[PDB]
Formats: C-alpha cells, structure tokens, sequence
C-alpha cells in the first residue's frame, strides 16, 4: 500500500493517475500542480507546476495516444494544457472564453480524436477540438443550464461515421444529453427528470458489449441513482436507487468493467458499492 | 486489447487484434523519378538499392530523412554500431538527424 | 599446391553440370531422372538440400543461375527443345513464368547475360539455330521478347559471353563446332561475324572466355584433345594469337572454366584427371596441381 507524503499548502483536492499507473497529478488551493512518479514506489518530483488565477479543480489525463498532456480548471478562465514537450514540463496554451469559474475537465473517447469538454458554472459548455496546425477551435453554445452545470461526461464510442454523445447536469436538479447532428450544431434530446435537491458528480460507465449503458449520479440529498438502459432505441431510463447516506456524496467512479461504484462523500470516507444477482446493491468493505 | 494495452504488455494487443472480422518517397535508378513502391513503373525495375550490400531489397529498410541513403534493418544494424558515417560517405551524421 | 576433399552431399545418380551463384552460396545440380537439386550453404559449412522437382520430358543438359540483383532466377535446357526460366516466388516454392519452344532441334546451350546489359538470356539449338531474347520488364518475369539472331550454319554445341564491362566495349557471343565470334554493332543493332580463329579442326566440347578485370586484351580458352588459351588484341578488327598448348591430359578434354581474377584456368579431360594451369613470373603457362577423378 503505497503512500505519497502531501507536501502542498492548503487542502488537496483531487487526484489522477495516468494511462498504465506511472504518474500523478495533484490539483489544490495552493496552485500546486506537483506531479508524482510512484515507479517502483516512492517519491520524486517531476513537476512543481505554478501558474493560475485560483484554486484549480479537476484534472483529466489525456490519452497517450496524443502525448503528456493535463487540463486545468481552476475557479478562473483559464483551461491551461500543460505539454511537458522536449523532457521538460511547460505551459502550452490557455484560453479564457469563459466568464465563470469551470468545474469540470473531462477528455473524449481517443477513437474520435482529442476533444475537451469543460462547462462552466454560467450553464455553458465548450470542445477544444485539435486541429492539426497547434491551433484549437472552440466553440460553445450560449446557455444550457440555469445556475450551474459543474460536472459533464463522456459516452463510450460505439456503433458503426459516428454519433457522439455525452451527459451534464447540476444546476436544475436535472441532467441532460446532447447528440450532436450531421450539420454540426449540438441539438438536445430528454432530460433525465428524477432527482431532488442539488446533484454533483454526473459520471457514465464503460461499455464492453452488453446493450445495458449505466450511469450514476452523486448529489447533496445523499441519494445515488443507477440508471439503466435496455436498448437506445427504447429509451426506457428507469431510475434505480442504491442507498440514502446522511451527509453529501461528492464524487462516483466506476471501474473498467463496472462491477464496482465506488462513492466518496461528505462523511470523510470510501464506500465500494457493488450489484448482486437479485438487482440490490450491496457493500464489500 | 484497450485493457491488454493499458497493463502494460502489448504484443498480446496486436496478437489479440488479429483475429476481428472487419478490416483493420523513394527514388528509382534507372530512370531517376519519384516511384511508389519497392517496383518501379517507367523500366519496371527496383527502386530501392541497397547502400551496404547493392543488392535490390522489397522488405523491411531503415533511412535518413536528410541524407537519402537506405539499406536492410539488419545491414543499418551491423554499420550503424559503431562508426557514425554513412557507408556511402556523403559525410551525414545520420544518428544526429535521424 | 591444392589440396583435396570430399563434400557430404548425398547424390543417388549421375549429375551432368554444377554451376554456383554470385556469392559463393548455393549451386544448381541438375541432371538425370530429369531433376532440379538447388542445393545450399548452411553456416556451419555443411550442404542441406532445399529444393527439388520434375524438369521438361528431354534429359537436363544445363542449368545458369542469374545475378542478386534481379532475385533468384534460373535458365535451364532440354533435350524437349524448350528453355525454362525457374524463378522463386515467396519461399521454399518454385514456380515457372516462361517456357521458349523456338527451336526446331534439342536446346544444346542456355547462358546468361552480363549485368551491365540488362536481364538477357541466349540460347542455342542443335542445328545452329542462335537466338538472342531480351525481357526489358524487370519487376514481371513472365515477359519474354526475341531481340536479334544469327545464322551459325553449323552444328552449335556450346556458347560464351563477353564479360567486359567497359563504355568503351562491344558485346560479343562466340559459338563452339561440333568456333567463331560474333559483333553486335550500334547502329545497325545486329550480330555479326567480325572474325573467327582457324586452328582446331578437332571436335570443340565447351567453350570460355576470362574476366576483364581491366586488361586490354581480352582470353579465351577452347576446349578439344588439347587444352587451348589464346589471346585477341583490339586495334572491328583484332589481333588473333594463341600462346597456349598444353595437351597432358591424355584424353579428350571436357570442359573449361575460368577463376573470379582470370588467372587460374581449370581444365577435366576424359581420362578422370582434373588439372589446374597457372601463370608464371615470365607471364608463362606451366600446370599447378593434378587432381584424381576418385579423390
Ligand atoms: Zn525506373
Ligand atoms: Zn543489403
Ligand atoms: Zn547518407
Ligand atoms: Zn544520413
């Protein structure tokens, strides 16, 4: 059980390993960004990163498909890509066209390409979609969601040249998906009208074959929702439920075959949720 | 393979990958034009000669992007030990640009 | 000054002609129930056959290997009047692309062409009949195209190339009787019978010219009951001379081959005796070494 001895400042605040489990990633208050190697096990020191205009939030590891590249979305305008070209960790490029705070930095499915999503809390949404020349092409659409909007999430490629996909929610209580047409515009399609009082963590969960796409639902009225699909064509997302724990639920994270739901909260600890044969949701630890 | 992959071990991937149903310049001699292939079109000839052993070769070939001179993996192996010169002296240092 | 040996390989019958490759790796035994032995060079020195199937109807008479720098190719004649051209494709088969009929008589001869010339392939037949064929594609060879011919007006046993490879040089085939030379000009683009050297009235097996290796007088040998060298010296018209008559062999000479440098000339008679004729410090011809036919 390895440890990584926390040398910040203020409060961590998340935490992300990378593709093959080599690196780190660690987004604070204190505007830390300082990448751990955990080879072998132990502690070294890569990257002190520095740089921003607040706290950042949320840090997405990106496929090394494209190469080392992390994604910042500290309370600012600013969606820092950090390179780390040429054996040595650098900046490479921000872009403020955003007037609030962003919450949420979740990379895209590697078959399309590299695109970014990374919503505001104005009800926004943007993809950074990489050109080919070292430019980007941002665009966004001019509101989605009342209040907040601080977690989206991406759908596995599927299908046969492709239908892209991805989940939001936050701010009404609400969760929404957008299946952008062959013109080009994200057009929208039902909402997912089942929740209560104010919902964090919108995750989905991997696909391996089976036609039953999950997705969760971590919230602040301590409920967690399995949603559930027969097909895409039905449509029939029938809310189930899992637990009502007293204090928030934060954040949900499922594994790479999702045979585990693992829910971290306000109650400062780790539960590992998991299905049995009857459908009821039970835990391990 | 996506799991195969990111474990670490990838020749199992591609051993793996195999089996799925669905689908997935250099200059000539003789005639001195761009040709695309290891056969040329003009004279019909090979295109591709062999900077070590000047035998034509339609395999496996390393080369210098810069210098332009290409040979067998295992004859680019054998010279490029040691000695960094190209074996047909256009002075490239072809480890520094390549 | 030679010394002998045996080679392990396992032969059930007769063999007629052994010819090797560019390298030094892999001979072309062909011979009696109508065979084809490829054979090879493993590294450790020993001889493993890797090759073998059913040649035409007539008895293989010779078999020429091709340069490296056109793959593996092959030229063989029969007695069936028809020359097979054996290129390997893709492994350890081996798959025809051509198969030449012209000649009305039994082939007698196949030999290759230089390099600098292109890919060539001469034949000749029984009764005299000489033709020269060209195939220009080199990435098809299953492309064949007759280029010139000539009239020997003879009875053609064997055929020798030119291996000059100079600018400043004129390609030329000399055709054994059972003796002449041949001039392909440029203008005209034609064989020819620029000369041709009267001094064996004797029944000719095999004749050889000698590699150039930047002389200016180019060696030919001809084999009869005396083993003879001779030497032409350009000035078109040459300066015909022989300087050579060594006749120990006792026999009827077989056939002649010549070294890589064009020094060491090889000659086997038919009394089983195989004999070896080097130069001297005064540019002499003297025997180096006699060999028995059993070992
Ligand atoms: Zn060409
Ligand atoms: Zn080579
Ligand atoms: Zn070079
Ligand atoms: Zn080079």
């Amino acid at each position: 059980i390895n440890t990584v001895d926390t040398s910040h400042e203020d409060m961590i605040h998340d935490a992300q390993m990378d593709y093959y489990g080599t690196r780190l990633a660690t987004c604070s208050s204190d505007r830390s960004v300082k990448i751990f190697d955990v080879r072998n096990g132990g502690q070294i020191l890569i990257a002190d990163l520095r740089g921003h205009e607040g706290p950042v939030w949320q840090v997405a590891w990106a496929h090394p498909m494209y190469g080392n590249i992390l994604a910042s979305c500290s309370y600012d305008r600013k969606v820092i890509i950090w390179r780390e070209e040429n054996g040595t960790w650098e900046k490479s490029h921000e872009h403020a066209g955003h007037d609030s705070s962003v919450n949420s930095v979740c990379w895209a499915p590697h078959d399309y390409g590299l695109i970014l999503a990374c919503g505001s809390s104005d009800g926004a949404i943007s993809l950074l979609t990489y050109t080919g020349e070292g430019q980007w092409e941002v665009k966004k659409i001019n509101n989605a969601h009342t209040i907040g909007c601080n977690a989206v999430s991406w759908a596995p490629a599927v299908v046969p040249n492709y239908i892209k996909r991805f989940a939001s929610g936050g701010c009404d209580n609400l969760i929404k998906l957008w299946k952008e047409e062959e013109d080009g515009q994200w057009k929208e399609e039902q909402k997912l009208e089942a929740h209560s009082d104010w919902v964090r963590d919108v995750a989905w969960a991997p696909s391996i074959g089976l036609p039953t796409s999950t997705i969760a639902s971590c919230s602040q009225d301590g409920r967690v929702f399995i949603w559930t699909c027969d097909d895409a064509s039905s449509n029939t997302w029938s809310p189930k439920l899992l637990h009502k724990f007293n204090d928030v639920v934060w954040h949900v994270s499922w594994s790479i075959t999702a045979n585990i739901l693992a829910v971290s909260g306000g109650d400062n600890k780790v539960t590992l949720w998991k299905e049995s044969v009857d459908g009821q949701w039970v835990c391990i630890s | 393979g996506e799991i195969l992959y990111r474990w670490g071990l990838r020749e199992k991937r591609a051993e793996v990958l195999k089996f799925v149903s669905c689908p997935p310049g250099v200059y000539c001699s003789h005639c001195r034009s761009e040709v695309r292939g290891t056969q040329c079109a003009i004279c019909k000839g090979f295109t591709f000669q062999c900077a070590i052993c000047h035998v034509a070769v339609r395999g496996s070939s390393n080369f210098c992007l810069t210098c332009g001179h290409g040979g067998h993996t295992s004859h680019m192996m054998e010279w490029f030990r040691t000695q960094e010169v190209c074996p047909t002296g256009c002075g490239c240092h072809c480890l520094l640009e390549s | 000054m030679f010394v002998a040996r045996s080679i392990a390989a396992d032969h059930k019958d007769l063999i007629h002609d052994v010819s090797f490759d560019f390298h030094g790796r892999r001979m072309a035994t062909c011979s009696s129930d109508q065979s084809v032995k490829v054979w090879d060079k493993s590294e450790s020195g020993d001889w493993h056959c890797t090759a073998s199937w059913k040649t035409h109807s007539g008895s293989v008479w010779r078999v020429t290997w091709a340069h490296p720098e056109f793959g593996q190719v092959l030229a063989s004649c029969s007695f069936d009047r028809t020359a097979a051209v054996w290129e390997e494709i893709v492994g350890e088969h081996w798959v025809k692309r051509t198969t030449l009929v012209d000649s009305r008589t039994s082939v007698t001869d196949v030999k290759f062409a230089p390099k600098h010339m292109g890919l060539m392939l001469a034949t000749c037949s029984a009764d005299g009949i000489v033709r020269i064929y060209e195939a220009p594609d080199v990435m098809n060879l299953s492309q064949w195209s007759l280029q010139h011919e000539i009239s020997c007006k003879l009875s053609c046993s064997c055929i020798s190339w030119n291996p000059s490879s100079s600018r400043a040089h004129s390609p030329m085939i000399a055709v054994g009787s059972d003796v002449q030379i041949f001039e392909y000009n440029e203008n005209t683009r034609k064989y020819a019978k620029a000369e041709t050297l009267m001094t064996v009235t004797d029944p000719v097996h095999d004749i050889a010219f000698a590699p150039n290796l930047g002389r200016s007088f180019h060696i030919l040998a001809i084999a009869t009951k005396d083993v003879r060298i001779f030497t032409l010296k350009p000035v078109t018209k040459f300066e015909i001379h022989i300087v050579a008559q060594f006749d120990n062999h006792n026999s009827q000479v077989w056939r002649v081959s010549w070294n890589i440098t064009g020094t060491v000339l090889a000659s086997s008679g038919d009394d089983g005796c195989v004999r070896l004729w080097k130069a001297n410090y005064m540019d002499n011809w003297k025997c180096t070494g006699i060999l028995k036919g059993n070992g």
